[PDB]
């Protein structure tokens, strides 16, 4: 038995450098004497650079190299829902072996522009502000982008737990994050019962740079296996930054030549060809569909930089997260103003479509006022009105931590604001307002909320008023 | 015979060696075709460009597909031209890759086919034609503030979710509706959702069998992504130069073009420019719109969509694209949010066609006029945020209420709109919309309410719904 | 043979040619041991890590101690294993270089005692504790707004001379007294005199029983800055596996880790990276910084100042630190100047226990409401400096009142301030800290003069300064 046969020249870093292997694929899986594997990015005319995807302490010049012929798949199953993965597959949690029959290829070509059909049913979050002003569709791809601290893993968690009754399987992939941080989430996840119907990869920031640079192509490998079968999967990345800076580390290196930033010149490459696999299936294909949650981290507010312009100029929207509004007390921190989404109207049902349109312009009249408060005030009874109209828009778009709440609920709160129903009430306690009257619903208005669950339509407004009014009548304010 | 040899594999970059004195001429195009030999290998069907001469026998290409699966020393068979695309009557109706292979699943092209060459020099300053006639679109901020030229290039600014992709596919429909010619669409860095979108919106209006669509999708190489541009560009040089007719071109972004540009030159090792973008931006940027302009056997118009990255004109993408249009329309994320589509600025928008002896007259007057209005009460918005508009004087109050029912009456509504509103569009002509333009500044609807204007079309309508309203 | 000879000097970098086939494996330690020939020559006794392989039997490496001597073709030896670090009861009340000597005059150490290895393979996911629970101070900002958490990681950002290494020193009298564990003191690159100083402050108050220290320091090259951290790690590694007890690791500026990294990077044959770091930056900082955790076995709670370069917070070694800690303060020179100490940043500090299932509900809301009048004076604080304070709304200006008595407030009074001032420190429990500030946001002490509030513990101390003072 003999198999094609290198020898390293080379090792530092977690770069190797190998002698030999002439029928060498590129991208191809290979194994060292030790017993470590390896992956073929560089076919140099009298080298290979091979990129360590081991420890690589017990590697030495020397050391002979075997050729696999392989290209890296991963494991996808119905056994992988409820445990926490590798990006090469393997089980972390130590929950024992995980008993998987099919394979997929890491890289694998996107639908195609015929294979597709056109967005149009809900992804309900759970979030009122991107419910009703930044939707989400099925097959969409949303960025999440701000500075640190802003609340972008709590809007990933809630938005997991908020899938608890749609059938719908999320898969959470943790790059760069450290072991303690993932273990906090995993639990967090299983105190609300979402480990049910949730993958979850990690890549820590210990592991070698190669498995930080792979494993959202693991994540989106087992999402597609679901997608192709008829299913719904949420994919959601945690920090395409730091991918993008351990592909950068690869990069330089192997000494390819930089761009600006020293990042290299196919890091929108690289991006591009992850994010497009994000799709929603025909009926011809099975009616499936993948949406991915992407994650960007900017320095400072700096939304110029390499990774976020690549990042913003490929998705079909953004959310934008502040620490100006997060501190201000006004948290989820979604600066409504900046956030887009292009495929918004097509994925809200038409109860809401109703209301968020004049949600919208209440918003935007009161963002244009705000900005010269400091000369003129009691300009005229308009301003004030729309001042008052606005403050409480803001009051009523602002919620607590892990706590969804449903798009009946949602709709009636939006449109008991927007109809002028708060107008009188003090701005101060409009938030136990939404609380009273969330539990005033629940325990008499079942019809209403059935008509909206059951016909995705407002109630007759004869009715609505109606119940409106009756809870008016006993709140008391405070 | 020569066959080339692979040597280096680099990612989308592949080094070539073939024999001495049988060289390929750069830009040419390089096919490799290999069945695996065994289960340790990889069918390969590639295509490469060349890019630089290295000497020793050598020559530098960049793909225009994945290259995984490559394996050093694979056969490669030189074509001897640059990258031929079909051309005529056949392309009508289907849509292509940047190879000219078609992906809508109706069928290959015959081999017999006539095919021209991607790169070609552009027409000589013997042979152009430079006489001014309007491009009506139906559309009452274009054709009232910034007029479009017939053979002249047009760019389109904006931010993301303004609308410009949504105004091509007016303009597309309103062309192709009131001139019945030949189109061209390019989506250079296209979207894959967006590309379906827009193909079965075709289908469904029945404009496909008019047009011709090349896709440059972006998980693709950007070789690719940066050939798909003169595709398209040289499908509408065929109609121009041969047939005689008048072709439109519609170009999806521009700002993805000298990304991949940029993209490209970093990965052949080039120093970077300003910002980091590649040295030969001007050139390329050049040799792209140089060739469409109008000559005696027929004239291209393109319009062309403009990404500006966080509202900064100063990036070297649009301040280089600047330099070759005609008209302008920098769309606003302030005007979308007011409810007032197409959010077209109506002041920074410019045109070269706006001139006395061209538009006429009366045409010129009005849109100095609106012009005139529209920047006096913005600069009194300021005044009255500080102190009251019981403040101003009787002229100025004038002023703003007119001046509101020119902004509401800037505003349209589309035929692409039916799917986002329910709301049916219109097409009004230049004359009306002149007409209706000297009217309001005149007074003739001073006691009208401002939100009968909004989304209307012609001014009749206005009172219709003002009727409609008991007002 | 097992011998090597040296080939190139190049500062703190050195390469050596082995006999093939036995090269040592990354991470070894080798040692040159030279006596003087003639009088040309100095007598040498260094020590080398490998670094590099760089093939032709070549191995590249890095010198612990200075390299002025060293002759093309000296003999070095190789020991088979990296640097093994004596631990266990023996390093209790001594003090340590890199190598793991003694250096504090009090006698060698046996040669049979147990040592281990400077490298290992961090925990992994299965075995790390996730409990969060309190460690409470008696510092007022640290308690109410981001609080500390035991058996979690700790850091504490600043500039130059902004009281960092004074808030570590409070943080060991407040705790390290009551601890009943270990503590474990590792300097990396800080001042010698601040080193002696710590020593004899420890030794003082007695608790150099139950602690070890390792002192690499600004004196030192490179590879002492770069494995100091990890010689003290490997010892708190030893105390949290074999016994289990608690441990606590403060870590004074492990920014000098990255900074000699840095320094050795170009010299290594690296690439450059975004600014001018080494490429291999993060994933450097994550083999080290992941072994710093809390396993079923023991807890290990760390302490560590970060050093901030030119008070960029977003440099690339402060940005990668964050995602490595529970609970972050981050010091500024803007409130230093301003005569506030420990001049704590109340907006950009968090901390991962300030939910109200940890805290509770009062805590929670007095805090939330604290930073909320924070950031509203931080925003009038433009319009306040341009046109006064004179056209500030009744609503700002009891805004503004409250914020500046609540920014002084959060001043304190230290213990090892005393030193500098003639005060005594003070320590501060959580429920009154709580009590003061909910007070403060009441409307109590809206009469007080704001000096009144400065350097003070609970808000008792406040009434008396102000009757001490004026009435
Ligand atoms: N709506 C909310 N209400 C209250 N607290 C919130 C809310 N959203 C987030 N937080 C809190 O804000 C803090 C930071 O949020 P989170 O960690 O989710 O943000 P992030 O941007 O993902 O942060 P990191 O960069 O640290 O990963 C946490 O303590 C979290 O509990
Ligand atoms: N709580 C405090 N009370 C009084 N003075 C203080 C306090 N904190 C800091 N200072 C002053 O600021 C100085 C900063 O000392 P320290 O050594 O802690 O700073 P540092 O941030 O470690 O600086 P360096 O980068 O120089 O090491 C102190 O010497 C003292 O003069
Ligand atoms: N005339 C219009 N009427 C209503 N909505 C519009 C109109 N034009 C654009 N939009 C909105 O813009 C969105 C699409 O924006 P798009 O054309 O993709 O902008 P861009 O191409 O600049 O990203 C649609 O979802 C739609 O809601
Ligand atoms: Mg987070
Ligand atoms: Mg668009
Ligand atoms: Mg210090």
């Amino acid at each position: 038995q003999v198999s094609d046969v290198g020898t390293v020249i080379q090792v530092g870093d977690g770069i190797a450098r190998a002698h030999g292997l002439d029928n060498v694929m590129s991208g191809e899986l290979v194994e060292f004497a030790n017993g470590v594997m390896g992956m073929a990015l560089n076919l140099e005319e009298n080298n290979v650079g091979i990129v360590i995807l081991g420890p690589y302490t017990g590697i030495k010049e020397g050391d002979e190299v075997r050729r696999t012929g392989r290209i890296m798949e991963v494991p996808v199953g119905e056994a992988l829902i409820g445990r926490v993965v590798n990006p090469l597959g393997q089980p972390v949690d130590g929950l024992g072996p995980v008993e998987t029959t099919e394979t997929r290829p890491i890289e694998s070509p996107a639908p195609g522009v015929m294979d597709r059909r056109s967005v149009h049913e809900p992804l309900q979050t759970g979030i009122k502000a991107i419910d009703a002003l930044v939707p989400i569709g099925r097959g969409q791809r949303e960025l999440i982008i701000g500075d640190r601290q802003t609340g972008k893993t709590s809007v990933a968690i809630d938005t997991i737990i908020n899938q608890k009754d749609q059938n719908m399987i999320s898969i959470y992939v943790a790059i760069g994050q450290k072991e303690s941080t993932v273990r906090t989430v995993v639990e967090t996840l299983r105190k609300h019962g979402a480990l049910d119907y949730t993958i979850v990869v990690t890549a820590s920031a210990s592991q070698p740079a190669p498995l930080l640079f792979l494993a959202p192509y693991a994540g989106v490998a087992m999402g597609e296996y679901f997608m192709y079968k008829g299913k719904h999967v949420l994919v959601v990345y945690d920090d395409l930054s730091k991918q993008a800076a351990a592909y950068r580390e690869l990069s330089l290196l192997l000494r390819r030549p930089p761009g600006r930033e020293a990042y290299p010149g196919d890091i929108f490459y690289l991006h591009s060809r992850l994010l497009e696999r994000a799709a929603k299936l025909s009926d011809a294909k099975g009616g499936g569909s993948l949406t991915a949650l992407p994650f960007v981290e900017t320095q400072a507010g700096d939304i110029s930089a390499y990774i976020p312009t690549n990042v913003i100029s490929i998705t079909d929207g953004q959310i934008f997260l502040q620490s100006d509004l997060f501190f201000s007390g006004v948290r989820p921190a979604i600066n409504a103003g900046l956030s887009v989404s292009r495929v918004g109207g097509a994925a809200q049902i038409k109860a809401m479509k109703k209301v968020a349109g004049t949600l919208r312009l209440d918003l935007a009249a009161y963002r244009e006022l705000e900005a010269f408060a400091q000369f003129g005030s009691d300009l005229d009874k308009a301003t004030q009105a729309k001042l008052a109209r606005g403050a409480r828009t803001v009051e009523v778009l602002k919620q607590d931590l892990h706590q969804p709440i449903p798009v009946e609920k949602q709709v009636l709160i939006i449109y008991a604001l927007t109809r002028g129903f708060l107008d009188d009430i003090p701005v101060e306690d409009v938030r136990r307002f939404e609380k009273e009257f969330y539990l005033f619903l629940d325990q008499n208005g079942q019809h209403l909320l059935e008509h909206i669950r059951t016909t995705k339509d407002l109630p007759n407004e004869d009715d609505l008023n109606k119940a409106i009014e009756a809870f008016k009548k006993t709140f008391v304010v405070s | 015979m020569t066959r080339g040899r692979v040597i280096q594999v680099m990612g989308p970059v592949v080094d070539v060696k073939f024999e001495n004195g049988h060289l390929p001429a750069i830009y040419n195009a390089l096919k490799i075709q290999h069945k695996a030999r065994n289960e340790n290998e990889v069918d390969i069907d590639l295509t490469l460009e060349v890019a630089l001469h290295l000497g020793d026998d050598t020559v530098r290409t960049i793909a225009m597909a994945s290259t995984d699966g490559l394996i050093r020393g694979m056969e490669v068979i030189d074509t001897g031209a640059p990258i031929s695309v079909p051309v005529g009557e056949v392309t009508l109706g289907r849509v292509f890759n940047v190879l000219g292979e078609p992906i809508d699943l109706e069928g290959d092209i015959p081999a017999d086919a006539r095919r021209d060459p991607i790169h070609r020099p552009a027409p000589k300053f013997e042979e152009l034609a430079t006489e001014v006639e309007i491009l009506e679109t139906g559309i009452k901020v274009v054709d009232l503030l910034a007029p479009y030229i017939k053979g002249g290039k047009i760019g389109l600014f904006g931010g993301a979710g303004v609308g410009k992709t949504v105004l091509i596919q007016e303009l597309i429909h309103n062309i192709a509706q009131e001139h019945g010619g030949i189109s061209v669409f390019a989506g250079v860095g296209e979207r894959t959702r967006e590309g379906n979108d827009l193909y079965h919106e075709m289908k469904d209006s029945g404009v496909i069998s008019k047009t011709a669509m090349v896709f440059g999708q972006m998980n693709e190489p950007p070789g690719a992504r940066m050939r798909v541009a003169l595709t398209g560009l040289t499908m509408a040089e065929y109609f121009r130069d041969e047939q005689g007719q008048d072709v439109l071109l519609f170009i999806d972004n521009i700002f993805r073009f000298t990304q991949a540009g940029s993209e490209v030159s970093a990965l052949l090792g080039r120093m970077p420019s300003a910002v980091g973008y590649q040295p030969t931006l001007a050139t390329e940027m050049g040799q792209l719109q140089e060739r469409i302009t109008s000559t005696a056997k027929g004239s291209i118009t393109s319009i062309q969509a403009i990404y500006v990255p966080a509202d900064d004109y100063t990036d070297p993408a649009p301040a280089t694209t600047f330099s070759h249009l005609d008209a302008t329309t920098n769309l606003e994320r302030k005007l979308a949010e007011m409810g007032i589509y197409p959010a077209v600025d109506p002041l920074a928008s410019t045109s070269r066609a706006l001139a006395p002896e061209i538009v006429g007259e009366e045409h010129y007057q009005v849109a100095r006029k609106v012009q005139q209005t529209l920047q006096r009460y913005k600069e009194l918005q300021d005044i009255i945020a500080i102190l009251g508009m019981d403040e101003l004087s009787d002229e100025d109050k004038l002023v703003v209420h007119r001046a509101r029912r020119i902004q509401f009456f800037l505003s349209q509504n589309f035929h692409v709109a039916e799917q986002f509103t329910g709301q049916p569009g219109s097409y009004v002509p230049v004359k009306e919309t002149v007409r209706g333009f000297k009217e309001i500044l005149e007074g003739k609807y001073d006691h009208l309410p401002e939100d009968a204007f909004r989304l209307v079309g012609r001014i009749e309508e206005v009172v219709e719904k003002a009727k409609a309203m008991g007002v």
